[PDB]
């Protein structure tokens, strides 16, 4: 029963059982309905926490391994451990991205909708982009690419500078290019103009002028500070 | 913010996922934004005008909270602190750093997102918060009769009529025993 | 490889995966050597870590539970996901009270593993009598508060009033009696006598004062100072 | 201390298992008692005898941090902060609020718990936590020539000899720099 399934991953977020928020999530978007936005959310918080939890145990990992120096052994393990947090992490990439591929992009009527995965898409070949190695690399990099572009281009074209979807993308897309693109010049461009743009239909003082997105845009400048 | 193997240096940003942060006096807008929709429409009236609300995240902010959905302020709590049993007219624009009772100010949610349960998850949140605060052993707030069944239900108990009138309108008085 | 699992288990540890931490544990002690007093922290550490995060899921899952108005509205949701947090729970401390009972304690030579393994035996009956249904209870009461009786009585004799570990079972003791026994007179007896006996000591200035365990005796204090 | 339902009490306690914490003035006896084997008994001398120890930990206790096995301290890093290129004699008792160094005085690891890693993981720890207070831009501490090929494991540098004496020893500066 879909409502059963939101109903008990509101619960697991709420108990901090991100994996099982996942599944629930998962089998709501398998039943081919368009999500709400409030089922969308839960879905991109369920994934977003499962996924950053191996990514940080990665960081952690790597950093160790690295650290390792002269212990082959001792290096090796670390090599090892992270291999199998790297295939936990290939793995949950692989389901969003196929649930994206299946259900989520192709349901998306409005362009808020079609942004919101399409960024989501960006994101998780970036995070599947922070381990791959080989000749994979290349690939996932432009898969990442082209789905931030294609909503950065919808995006300038139906939304408004301050909006949250909007300029989430404009985050993470910069961030694509500061440290997956090694472009510090681009990234900036897209941040400060995004923050920019904002400001100025802010300084409009119009009700329609967001104000939601206080906290991105703070995200956003922070970034610029740091670069 | 983790950067292994770099102590002192921050990590770069990236679109967060829902949280629950104390609000900033730049979150101030979008609280007012929030306030004409849910307070003013209705009655003409809400609970702080944009200088008042600016006034409470700058002075006070650990005394406020707010759910943020990716990024996106949905859902606020402004409060600052009380040092009487009763809330009095004055008390509206007061923050009393030597209180003991977390005034609840105002309480809303982004029309977009009621009757999602995150009002409550708001709420318990807010009590939990500012219960862990050495001081604040109580937390009071008014609201009209319909809401107070709803604020019992996170162990809010009816004072009878608040002395604060707002514009024409008047309410009941909420007491929560915390520490 | 005995140093690979344990090279491993320090490893899960800083990256923040306990469930990986406990397997590794759980190997070492199935090749039936004594574990070293790391090894056996690792084990300890690994297990209230795995064990934790389940109880507190279940604290909260079970508040918003009986919370729950109306009829048997989703009320049934989460009764279910607290069945389903249980089981897992459940399972976890059969899997330390196994190996205790077949590895840990059988090998514990010293009165101080004797006591420690035996405290631990009365700690997971302890968890697994916070979610005791009905007749089941009653047992598991008993088996934690016998395993928590035969530590206290070693420990009387051959620990010091000060020793970190007399102390930690002063404490868990205590609390087995608070909230699971509901005998707060004899509760707040074991903690006082364990606290005062230990500022006895530490008073003597002597050179077997430890003065290591400071913090178990805060804890003990403000555990006094709420009940 | 999380009672979901009761927002201003506290949890009751049970046995902890492995954490790190700032030392209060209570851990002092268990520092000094760690320097007596840790340092006296090879040198005859001791970075911070018990009431320097108390000192720091009463009027910084922010600065220090151990590693606590399961209630027991068995690691520790006692510091303050300093506000000079250059360590001196003085700064061995000196605090400098306005400060921007991590002055670790003293760093040991229990005897029965060495050569674990853990002494590594407290000093990783430390830099970190250290390192994100907003004035402290960099990390100093003396140590004797074996253990300078330790502390560049973690970023510090050999800054020549230190300007310090303790009794008749001394000792190579060290410059780690964070933020
Ligand atoms: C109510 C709230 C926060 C719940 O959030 P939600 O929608 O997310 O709710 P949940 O989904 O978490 O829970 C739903 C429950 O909320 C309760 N509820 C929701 N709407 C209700 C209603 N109309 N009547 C009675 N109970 C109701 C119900 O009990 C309902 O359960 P049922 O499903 O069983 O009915 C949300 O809906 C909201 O932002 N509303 C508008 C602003 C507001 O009223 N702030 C409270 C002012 S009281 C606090 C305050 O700010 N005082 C300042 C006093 C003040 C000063 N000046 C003013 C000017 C005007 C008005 C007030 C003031
Ligand atoms: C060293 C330490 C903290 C490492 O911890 P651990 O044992 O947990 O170590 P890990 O397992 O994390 O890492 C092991 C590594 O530590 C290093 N290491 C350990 N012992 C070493 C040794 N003897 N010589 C060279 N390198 C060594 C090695 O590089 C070794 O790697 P290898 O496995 O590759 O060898 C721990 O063993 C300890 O508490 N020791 C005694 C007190 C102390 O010396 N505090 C440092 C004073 S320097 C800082 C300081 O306090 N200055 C005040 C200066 C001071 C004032 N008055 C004094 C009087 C006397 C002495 C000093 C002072």
């Amino acid at each position: 029963d879909k409502n059963e399934l939101v109903q008990k991953a509101k619960l697991a977020e709420q108990a901090e059982r991100y994996d099982d928020m996942a599944a629930c999530m998962k089998s709501v978007t398998e039943q081919g309905a368009e999500l709400s936005n409030e089922e969308r959310n839960l879905l991109s918080v369920a994934y977003k926490n499962v996924v950053g939890a191996r990514r940080s145990s990665w960081r952690v990992v790597s950093s160790i391994e690295q650290k390792t120096e002269g212990a082959e052994k001792k290096q090796q393990m670390a090599r090892e451990y992270r291999e199998k947090i790297e295939t936990e992490l290939r793995d949950i990439c692989n389901d969003v991205l196929s649930l994206l591929e299946k259900f989520l992009i192709p349901n998306a009527s409005q362009a808020e909708s079609k942004v919101f995965y399409l960024k989501m898409k960006g994101d998780y070949y970036r995070y599947l982009a922070e381990v791959a190695a080989g000749d994979d690399k290349k690939g996932i990099v432009d898969q990442s690419q082209q789905a931030y572009q294609e909503a950065f281009e919808i995006s300038k074209k139906e939304m408004q500078p301050t909006h949250p979807i909007r300029l989430g993308l404009a985050l993470n897309f910069s961030v694509f290019y500061y440290e997956i693109l090694n472009s510090p010049e681009k990234a900036c461009s897209l941040a400060k103009t995004a923050f920019d743009e904002a400001i100025a239909e802010l300084d409009t003082l119009s009700e329609e002028s967001y104000k939601d997105s206080t906290l991105i845009m703070q995200l956003l400048r922070d970034n610029l500070t740091l670069w | 913010s983790g950067i292994p193997g770099s102590p002192g240096r921050q990590r770069r940003h990236t679109l967060p996922a829902n949280e629950f942060r104390c609000l900033t006096p730049e979150d101030a807008a979008g609280v007012f934004e929030i306030e004409r929709e849910a307070f003013i429409s209705v009655s003409g009236n809400c609970p702080l005008n944009l200088d008042e609300v600016q006034h409470f995240l700058t002075l006070c902010p650990e005394l406020s909270l707010g759910w943020f959905v990716e990024g996106r302020l949905v859902a606020f709590i402004i409060g600052s602190l009380w040092d009487e049993e009763r809330l009095t007219q004055e008390s509206l624009a007061l923050h009393r750093p030597r209180g003991h009772s977390a005034h609840l100010h105002a309480l809303a949610v982004h029309r977009s997102f009621r009757q999602q349960g995150k009002g409550s998850v708001l709420l318990w949140r807010y009590l939990h918060h500012v219960g862990a605060q050495p001081a604040v052993r109580r937390a009071v707030l008014m609201c009209e009769d319909a809401l107070v069944p709803f604020y019992q239900r996170f162990g809010f108990h009816p004072a009878g009529p608040c002395a604060i009138v707002v514009g024409s309108l008047t309410f009941t008085e909420m007491h929560c025993s915390l520490r």
